[PDB]
């Protein structure tokens, strides 16, 4: 993703996606630990997992 | 060295705008 977002790295990418797919969904704590790992806000999280279904619905 | 960015700028949502 070089539009608007910054470009995850490899490590965040695959951190999120494992999460998400093991866990489709998670707690307020550990989404503030996700991103608090992350180094980034819980934003960054929540959206990242809405994007992935949007990917999935529109982009599909 | 800046605060400027934007709070969706790190975060945009918007990525997947192709519906068809």
């Amino acid at each position: 993703t070089r539009k608007k977002r910054c470009p995850y790295t490899k490590y965040q990418t695959l951190e999120l996606e494992k999460e998400f797919l093991f866990n489709m969904y998670l707690t307020r704590d550990r989404r503030y630990e996700v991103a608090r790992v992350l180094n980034l806000t819980e934003r960054q999280v929540k959206i990242w997992f809405q994007n992935r279904r949007m990917k999935m619905k529109k982009m599909n | 060295n800046q605060e400027f960015d934007s709070e969706e700028e790190t975060v945009e949502d918007s990525l997947v705008e192709d519906s068809e």
